[PDB]
């Protein structure tokens, strides 16, 4: 995996459903997935009901997180303390 | 029973 953590990061979340997202900057979630809430490049980009988060696997790709970034429905996931 | 949200736009991060 990576070595350093993502800056701005907030916390980790867990999906509760399987939502296949196929976009140029989407975030695929699978019922029981792990995602990290990170601060997007702007609130104007943030979608209504969806926020900018990264999957655990993407974390390992922190090297290219800029290309691992995506959007996911928060109302479809769960926050992890 | 989490209700699935509506289709979101192409959120191109940069």
């Amino acid at each position: 995996g990576r070595l350093d953590l993502p800056p701005g990061f907030m916390f980790k979340v867990q999906a509760q459903h399987d939502y296949t997202a196929t976009d140029t900057d989407e975030l695929q979630l699978k019922a029981g997935d792990v995602v990290l809430v990170i601060p997007f490049q702007n609130p104007e980009e943030q979608d209504e009901g969806w926020l900018m988060g990264v999957k655990e696997s993407d974390w390992n790709q922190h090297k290219k997180l800029e290309k691992c970034r995506g959007v996911f429905p928060e109302n479809f996931t769960e926050r992890v303390p | 029973l989490l209700p699935t949200p509506p289709l979101s736009p192409s959120r191109r991060s940069g």
